[PDB]
């Protein structure tokens, strides 16, 4: 049948998930507002990694113009949102 | 409740109703040369295991 | 396709089937399927596109399948006979082998599933050729052995095809699915009164193939091959809009129209032989097929549905199609019914 | 007193792929309108061979990476 | 002259009328001489003529 | 919009341009003879001389005929002071019961 | 059933046996009818191809009427050659079996028992 | 006999007639670029026939006594009423270009029947090719939705695949600011209130996606505003061209016989410029649609098949 | 399935209900499984316990059917001493039709099939006595 | 019927069940339309030769001709497959019905 609909809900629980994964990341002070640079100390290259594992996640090619802003877990979720139109 | 409802419950609406269904399972088919053909042995089996055609 | 090598072809279908029809040997029978099985081919892939080559590909498969169910039935009446006369068969098993080989040559339920694909994929005038002339030896070869045919086998088919075909064809909207399931259900007509009267099998035949081949000419004279698409025709070729609805009506087996003759003969033939409830079953069941065919003349003829801009501009040209024997085959597809009498001329 | 005849919205119920919809035939897509599907996009590649260096054709040092159809 | 075009039915194919006619006249002169031997043989095997 | 559609159009009031208009027809000419063909075929033709062909059939199923034959009968069978009426319609000796 | 009637004959329109029947009268009205379906042809020819129908085309309309009533006729021939055949062997085979068609003894109303059912 | 089958097999081939001359020459160009007088040039200086651009009322000069019809019989779609307000709210601007394209194809396949059938060659301005670059400009500048696009595209890949590209394709360049300088002393006003951007649009994409991909497939030529003024230059640079690529080197007998079937028919041309596609644009209802066609049906020599109007002076209908 | 349908007319009507009612369940189990082969056949399932599942559903759901139609007929005649009664049959087949309310979970789909089975049960009944035939051999 | 067209008989079956149940190559279905024509290829054989019926010595002859006319014709199919999707896959052949 016509899938599940996707909701701003799932989305977060896909991007943290995926975030959870990483070995960089550690899961205790992993916020949902949380910033990869300043609050997790990841670096330039780290933060493109993650981006990639959100490729595999949704399926679909994030352009690197875009990914220089995905900087925080939040903005992944409402960049998927935008592509999907997942308004919710 | 007995012209606009009941009368037309139980003979116009619900024979309608059931061929509807019975028409979307004889068109639920997804084309697929693998799943047809093995339709054509279990005829071809219950011809004869069940109702004895062959005899 | 050179114009020669389409004549060639066609004269080799043509052939297969006529070998079939004079032939006194079950090899030469065999032989002539499998030439009108080897000719047919082409003329599905005249245009090479993805939807034909998946149509020419399941309809070799179905048919080649059968074949070697028809040639083993053929080798067993062999051995338990010692001959290889196209007459009744002696042995039970080879009966409904063959039985089973012609009902999926035919496309009688439950071997039903390939004629709405194979339709689909083919052009139009493809699909006249499949439809109806496909049937002319599958038939002759019934005609033949019914006597041998087991009873409860050839009713059950033709009582699953009346309802197969009656309930596949409520859900569509392309022509060429509603005219493969139309097909369907009157091969259940046909095969219902065989057991009882091989006449009657080839007037519901006759009749069968002269208002498909109408239907089929006037869905090309168009170019529709979508239910929408014949919606416009009211705005193209008025005339062709009630031509349609007189077909469609008599293909419903409505009164006084020739579509009534074959129905209407039938039903007696198997009172005749007390059998009451078949009839009314198959009566009955019938109406499903005219449910379909009125709501074509709702969308194409009783209505008025949006049209389109562009539409003006073929206004100024005439229809340059042969559509060949349109004219006569539109008078007897409707106004036989008084010359019912005539059928004796098929025996 | 105009009569009433079918409007834009009551066409489109006999445009879609089936009559009834169901969860299953929710996706499927009407056919191509002339019936010829859109051709895919890369499916085989060339067979790629290395002819050499150790060939009798390739004069002992010569790798010719080549790509074949057949 | 109307039309821009020459019609390709701006004359009669007097070839096409010229054959459509004889083919009526033949099969009415066929009918007629096969009702009338019909009509001769069927009294000579009866009997009555 | 949704569509290229013709306004609706406003029902003509024939009175609007022919105020002796019977209402069958825009014409004037045409109009008056419609009016004239109903009005002679229906009310002089059908129900005038309908009416009386009616009035005059030929003793429609025999209704006077069974009169004057009762009459008779009545007048025959008391003279020989037979009963009026039989209560057998049917001669017994030309019958056999069951047993 | 008439199929193989004991006659050979095969595949043959019109046996020569046939020749023994009456043809059937020009002024049938089974040919009638026919020769009008072929008119009505000749007017949807015309139609479907956007020519004046009653007038386009007369040497066209004539043709339609002639061809139809040809085989027609032919068809009213063999119509009724094969009726008459089937008289023929209903008719000798109640003959050769005497036993199995007895002539039935009839008694008049007088002497059959029906049962009355009032209607009240 | 008209072509068909048996006129084929009889020995009609179309490369019995086709000559090294036989050319499909197509003239592009922007707005006011003098494609116009330039192609009538190139016909008489090599001898082909010349078609003038498909206008709105193009399919009427080729049925009936050739005269244009009233406007409601060719879709009401207005050119000036297009300048005079391109983002009107009754689609105007989609209809008159889904009209047009469907023109430029019934034109084109005019244009292929003559050259099969005769054996002459042929020149158009613009055609089925060239048309996307007006509904390009269009789109971007806010005159058609969205939806009207899809549409366009839909009907042209199910037609335009059907028949071979030109020969020859001569474009003739002219910088945006000279044709708004050969605009305003041209005449019309309506053609006066074309904005810059639309024939910078209409530029873009002339050259970036058209002669891009005719190269590939055709033989093109590039012509300024001078050059295009002597057509002595351009009549050479063609009867010296080489004719080295696109799909015309691998037709043969039969595959031109598929095509000219299509082309003598025009009815089987334009099936799909009336896809049953519920565009508001294009959308016509019931009642509209009836009371035009029965005006139409009453026109002058409109009635029946070209041929049988007795009104037009038409004779022996009784024995035709 | 001829041997089965003859040890259910070669018994006496309303007596020896255990027998009858072993016919009735096996000619249901019958009909739910060649149910259940088209099913999994032309609708693959996406495991093999989730076909065997599917089978057991649609078998047992046949099965008990055939069980009740066969058992509720059985006493009917018992109890009223009527054999030769299509009521009986009637009885019988609306209580299948319940059933078939039951499991599939709606009142609408156990009461029309309570009207249409035990309408189709009553005219089986008709037939046997009368002698109908529904695959009539030749005759004329 | 001696023990021999047991095997034969139970070899076509296996062809034939063989054939309606495909598993995902077209290839791999077409060699059991031609192990079919073996099959009957030799129980006519043998049957035709056990009864000395001499002139229908010709019929497997005959049998063998048509037998790849088909074969021909279904390769024929599978190269067109092929250049459509590049395999000869059954499961893409399903933009039929659905
Ligand atoms: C019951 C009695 C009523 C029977 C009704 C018969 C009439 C059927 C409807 C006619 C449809 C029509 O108008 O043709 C358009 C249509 C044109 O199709 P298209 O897609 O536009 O182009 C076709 C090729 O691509 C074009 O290829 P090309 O351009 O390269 O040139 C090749 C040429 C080729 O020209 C020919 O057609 C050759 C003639 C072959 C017939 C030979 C007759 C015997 C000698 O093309 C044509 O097909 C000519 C146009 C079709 C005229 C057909 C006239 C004869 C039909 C009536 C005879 C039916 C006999 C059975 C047909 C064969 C069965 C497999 O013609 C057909 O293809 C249909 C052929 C007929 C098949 C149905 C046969 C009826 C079966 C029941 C028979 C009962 C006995
Ligand atoms: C047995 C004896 C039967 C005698 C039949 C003689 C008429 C058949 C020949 C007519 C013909 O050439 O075209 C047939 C036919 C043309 O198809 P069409 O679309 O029906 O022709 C209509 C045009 O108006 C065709 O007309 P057109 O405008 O193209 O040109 C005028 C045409 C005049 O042709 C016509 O009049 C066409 C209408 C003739 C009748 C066609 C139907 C066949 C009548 C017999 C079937 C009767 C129905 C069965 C009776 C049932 C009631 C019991 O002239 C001729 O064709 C001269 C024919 C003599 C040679 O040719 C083929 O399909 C290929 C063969
Ligand atoms: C050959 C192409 C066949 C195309 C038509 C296929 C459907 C035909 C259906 C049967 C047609 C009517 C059969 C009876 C008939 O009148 O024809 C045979 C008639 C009568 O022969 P018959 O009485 O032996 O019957 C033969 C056909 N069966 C047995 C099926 C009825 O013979 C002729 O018409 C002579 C024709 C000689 C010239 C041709
Ligand atoms: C030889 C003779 C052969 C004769 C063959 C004739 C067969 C004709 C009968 C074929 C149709 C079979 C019956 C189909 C019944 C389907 C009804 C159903 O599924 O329930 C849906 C419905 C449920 O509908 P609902 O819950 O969706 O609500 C209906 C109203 N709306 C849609 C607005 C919400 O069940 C019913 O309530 C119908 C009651 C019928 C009662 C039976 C009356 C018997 C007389
Ligand atoms: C729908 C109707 C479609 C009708 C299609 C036309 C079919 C009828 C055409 C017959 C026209 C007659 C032609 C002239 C007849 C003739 O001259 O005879 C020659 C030939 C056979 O003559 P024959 O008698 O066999 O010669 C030996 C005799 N010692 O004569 C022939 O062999 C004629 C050729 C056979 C024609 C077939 C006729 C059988 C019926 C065909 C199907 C139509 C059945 C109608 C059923 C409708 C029921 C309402
Ligand atoms: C007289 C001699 C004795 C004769 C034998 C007497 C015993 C007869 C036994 C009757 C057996 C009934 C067979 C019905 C098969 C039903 C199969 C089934 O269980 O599934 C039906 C379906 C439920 O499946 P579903 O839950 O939807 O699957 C998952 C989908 N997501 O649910 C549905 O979709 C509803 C449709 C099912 C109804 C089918 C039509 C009725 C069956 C015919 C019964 C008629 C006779 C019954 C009375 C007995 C007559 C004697
Ligand atoms: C579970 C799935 C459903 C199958 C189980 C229910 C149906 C089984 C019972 C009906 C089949 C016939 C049973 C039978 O074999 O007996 C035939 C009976 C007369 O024979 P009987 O007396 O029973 O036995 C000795 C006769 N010498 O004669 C009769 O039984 C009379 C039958 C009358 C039927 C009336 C039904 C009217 C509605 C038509 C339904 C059938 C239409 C579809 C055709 C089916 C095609 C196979
Ligand atoms: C004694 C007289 C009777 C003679 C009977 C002859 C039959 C004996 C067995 C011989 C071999 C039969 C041919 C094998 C059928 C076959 O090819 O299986 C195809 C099919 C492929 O399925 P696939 O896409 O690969 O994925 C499987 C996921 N379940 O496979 C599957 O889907 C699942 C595996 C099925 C394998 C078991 C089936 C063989 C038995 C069939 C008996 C039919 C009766
Ligand atoms: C036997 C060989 C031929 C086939 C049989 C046909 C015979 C009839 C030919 C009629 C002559 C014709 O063609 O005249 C046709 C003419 C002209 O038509 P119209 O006036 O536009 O018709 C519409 C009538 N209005 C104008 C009033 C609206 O109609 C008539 O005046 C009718 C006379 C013929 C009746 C049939
Ligand atoms: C019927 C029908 O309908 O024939 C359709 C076409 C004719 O169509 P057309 O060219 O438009 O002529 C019709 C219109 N005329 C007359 C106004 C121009 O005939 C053919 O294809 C006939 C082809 C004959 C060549 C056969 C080659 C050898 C075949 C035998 C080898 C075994
Ligand atoms: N909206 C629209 N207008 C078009 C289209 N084709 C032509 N036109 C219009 C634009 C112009 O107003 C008019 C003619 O354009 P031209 O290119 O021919 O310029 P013009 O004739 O004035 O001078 P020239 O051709 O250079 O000699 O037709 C089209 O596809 N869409
Ligand atoms: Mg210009």
């Amino acid at each position: 049948s016509d899938a599940p609909p996707l909701t701003l809900e799932g989305i977060k629980d896909r991007v943290l998930y995926v975030l959870k994964l990483y070995d960089k990341i550690d899961p205790e002070k992993l916020s949902v507002n949380s910033h990869f640079m300043k609050d997790l100390g990841l670096d330039s290259l780290d933060q493109v990694e993650i981006i990639m594992a959100m490729e595999d996640e949704f399926g679909f090619e994030i352009p690197d113009i875009d990914a220089e802003k995905l900087m925080c877990p939040q903005e992944i979720v409402d960049y998927i949102a935008d592509k999907k139109d997942v308004y919710e | 409740l007995l012209d606009l409802i009941w009368l037309e419950a139980i003979l116009p609406k619900t024979i309608s109703l059931a061929q509807m269904k019975a028409s979307t399972l004889v068109t639920n088919q997804k084309g697929l040369i693998k799943l047809y053909f093995l339709s054509f042995l279990i005829t071809i089996l219950i011809s004869m295991i069940l109702f004895n055609f062959h005899e | 396709m050179n114009p020669i090598i389409f004549i060639i072809i066609l004269l080799t279908i043509m052939l297969g089937t006529i070998i079939v029809m004079i032939s006194s040997h079950w090899l030469l029978v065999w032989i002539g399927f499998e030439m009108n099985m080897l000719a047919i081919i082409p003329i599905m892939m005249k245009n090479h596109n993805p939807r034909a080559t998946e149509a020419s590909t399941k309809y070799f498969l179905t048919q080649s399948t059968a074949s070697m169910l028809l040639m083993m039935a053929v080798i067993i009446n062999l051995m338990f006979s010692g001959q290889w006369t196209v007459m009744k068969l002696f042995n039970p098993m080879a009966s409904m082998l063959m039985t089973m080989a012609l009902a999926m040559k035919l496309g009688m339920a439950p071997f039903h599933f390939w004629v709405p694909e194979v339709t689909q994929g083919i052009p139009l005038s493809s699909g006249l050729i499949l439809l109806t002339w496909q049937k002319l030896a599958p038939m002759s070869v019934l005609y033949q052995i019914f006597p041998s045919i087991n009873l409860n086998l050839i009713l059950t088919l033709s009582v699953l095809s009346i309802l197969i075909g009656g309930w596949g064809g409520l859900n569509q909207t392309q022509l060429r699915k509603i005219m493969a399931y139309s097909s369907i259900a009157h091969m259940g007509w046909m095969t219902a009164v065989l057991p009882y009267n091989p006449t009657m099998t080839l007037l519901n035949l006759i009749i069968y193939i002269i208002m498909t081949s109408t239907m089929f000419t006037m869905f090309m004279a168009n170019s529709t091959t979508t239910t929408l698409s014949l919606s416009h025709t009211w705005n193209k070729t008025p005339i062709m809009t009630v031509l349609i609805l007189a077909t469609l009506l008599s293909m419903g087996g409505l009164p006084p129209l020739s579509g009534f003759m074959p129905k209407w003969m039938i039903i007696q033939e198997m009172t005749k032989n007390n059998s009451i409830i078949l009839p009314t079953f198959m009566a009955i069941t019938a109406l499903l097929n005219l449910y379909f065919y009125m709501r074509l003349t709702y969308s194409t003829t009783l209505t008025m549905f949006p049209s389109t801009n562009n539409m003006k501009m073929k206004w100024q040209f005439p229809l340059m199609k042969k559509m060949t024997f349109l004219p006569t085959m539109v008078v007897l597809s409707t106004m036989m019914l008084p010359l019912t009498p005539m059928l004796s001329v098929l025996e | 007193a105009r009569q009433w005849q079918p409007d834009v919205e009551w066409a489109e119920q006999y445009g879609g792929a089936v009559m009834y919809p169901t969860k299953e035939t929710a996706h499927w897509k009407p056919p191509p309108w002339n019936d010829v599907d859109p051709p895919k996009d890369t499916l085989v590649s060339n067979l790629t061979l290395n002819f050499g260096p150790q060939h009798p054709a390739a004069h002992g040092v010569l790798r010719l990476v080549m790509e074949l159809s057949g | 002259k109307f039309y821009i075009q020459e019609p390709p039915h701006g004359s009669p194919n007097w070839l096409k009328v010229g054959l459509t006619l004889g083919t009526s006249v033949f099969l009415w002169i066929y009918l007629i001489k096969q009702h009338n031997e019909d009509v001769l043989e069927y009294k000579r095997r009866n009997g009555l003529e | 919009l949704r569509w290229q559609e013709d306004p609706e159009p406003e029902d003509e009031n024939l009175y609007e341009k022919n105020p002796d208009s019977h209402g069958y027809d825009k014409d004037p000419a045409v109009d008056i003879w419609n009016m004239r063909v109903v009005f002679f075929f229906g009310f002089s033709i059908v129900l005038v001389l309908g009416s009386t062909f009616v009035a005059y059939l030929p003793d429609y199923r025999m209704q006077e005929w069974a009169r004057r034959e009762a009459e008779r009968l009545v007048k025959y069978r008391e003279a020989h002071g037979l009963p009026i009426m039989e209560s057998n319609c049917f001669d017994p000796s030309k019958i056999q019961l069951p047993e | 059933m008439m199929t193989g009637r004991q006659g050979r004959a095969t595949f043959q329109f019109l046996p020569d046996e046939a020749r023994s029947l009456p043809p059937p009268k020009l002024t049938d009205p089974r040919l009638a009818f026919v020769g009008f379906l072929g008119y009505c042809s000749g007017l949807i020819d015309n139609a479907i191809r956007r020519r004046p129908v009653l007038l386009a085309g007369l040497h066209r309309q004539l043709l339609y009427i002639t061809s139809f009533v040809f085989v027609g006729y032919y068809l009213l021939k063999r119509q009724d050659y094969m009726y008459a055949v089937r008289d023929h062997d209903m008719f000798s085979y109640i003959k050769s079996h005497p036993e199995d068609f007895p002539e039935k003894d009839k008694k008049t109303y007088g002497e059959v028992f029906e049962e009355f059912h009032p209607v009240r | 006999l008209q072509y068909g089958p048996l006129a084929y097999i009889l020995g009609e081939k179309a490369t019995k007639k086709m000559t090294e001359k036989s050319k499909l020459i197509t003239v592009d160009g922007n707005i006011c670029s003098g494609k116009s007088k330039l192609a009538k040039e190139i016909a008489e200086k090599l001898g082909l026939k010349h078609f003038p651009e498909a206008g709105i009322h193009y399919v009427d000069s080729t049925t009936g006594d050739g005269k244009p019809l009233p406007v409601q019989f060719s879709g009401n779609c207005s050119l000036e009423k297009f300048y005079d307000d391109p983002k009107s709210n009754d689609g105007n601007s989609y209809r008159l270009q889904a009209w047009l394209y469907a023109s430029r194809l019934l034109q084109y396949a005019d244009a292929l029947e003559h050259l099969l059938s005769t054996g002459q060659g042929v020149v158009l301005e613009r055609s089925i090719y060239s048309d996307f670059v007006f509904l390009e400009a269009m789109y971007r500048q806010g005159f058609i939705r969205k939806q009207c696009v899809d549409h366009y595209n839909q009907v042209k890949k199910v037609t335009i695949c059907e028949y071979l590209p030109p020969h020859v394709v001569v474009y003739v360049d002219v910088p945006v600011p000279e044709v708004q300088s050969r605009i305003q002393k041209k005449g019309n006003p309506h053609e006066m209130k074309i904005t810059s951007a639309y024939l910078q649009d209409i530029e873009n994409a002339y050259k970036g996606t058209f002669l891009p991909e005719m190269s590939e497939k055709c033989e093109v030529l590039q012509y300024s505003a001078w050059e295009a003024q002597d057509a002595e230059k351009v009549v050479e640079d063609i009867e010296y061209l080489k004719y080295d690529k696109g799909p015309w080197l691998d037709q043969n007998d039969r595959k031109l016989h598929k095509l000219r079937m299509l082309v003598q028919d025009k009815l089987e041309v334009l099936n799909y410029t009336s896809i049953p596609v519920f565009l508001p644009e294009v959308t016509v209802g019931a009642h509209q649609s009836d009371q035009v066609f029965q005006e139409f049906t009453e026109l002058p020599g409109r009635k029946y098949r070209a041929g049988y109007n007795e009104d037009v002076g038409d004779k022996w209908i009784w024995l035709k | 399935a001829k041997t089965v349908l003859r040890q259910y007319w070669d018994i006496p009507e309303g007596t020896e209900c255990h027998r009858k009612t072993y016919a009735t369940t096996s000619i249901g189990g019958a009909a739910g499984l060649v149910v259940s082969a088209y099913s999994v056949a032309l609708k693959t399932p996406t495991s093999f316990l989730e076909g065997v599942a599917r089978t057991g559903r649609y078998t047992f759901t046949a099965a008990a059917i055939g069980a009740i139609f066969g058992l509720t007929s059985c006493i009917s005649a018992q109890v009223r001493e009527k054999p030769d009664d299509p009521l009986n049959y009637l009885i019988g087949g609306c209580a299948g039709g319940l059933i078939l309310g039951a499991r599939t979970r709606s009142y609408g789909i156990g009461a029309a099939a309570c009207a249409y089975m035990g309408l189709t049960a009553a005219l089986v009944k008709m037939g046997q006595l009368e002698g109908w035939q529904v695959f009539a051999e030749p005759k004329v | 019927m001696s023990m021999v067209y047991m095997n034969i008989m139970m070899a076509f079956t296996v062809s034939l069940v063989g054939l309606l149940m495909y598993r995902s190559h077209l290839m791999s279905s077409l060699l059991c339309l031609e192990g079919m024509m073996l099959s009957l290829f030799v129980m006519a054989a043998l049957t035709i030769l056990n009864s000395h019926f001499t002139l229908a010595s010709m019929m497997p002859i005959i049998l063998l001709v048509f037998a790849a006319c088909e074969a021909a014709l279904g390769l024929s199919l599978l190269v067109m497959v092929s250049n459509t999707y590049g395999t000869d896959y059954v499961q893409n052949l399903n933009l039929l019905q659905c």
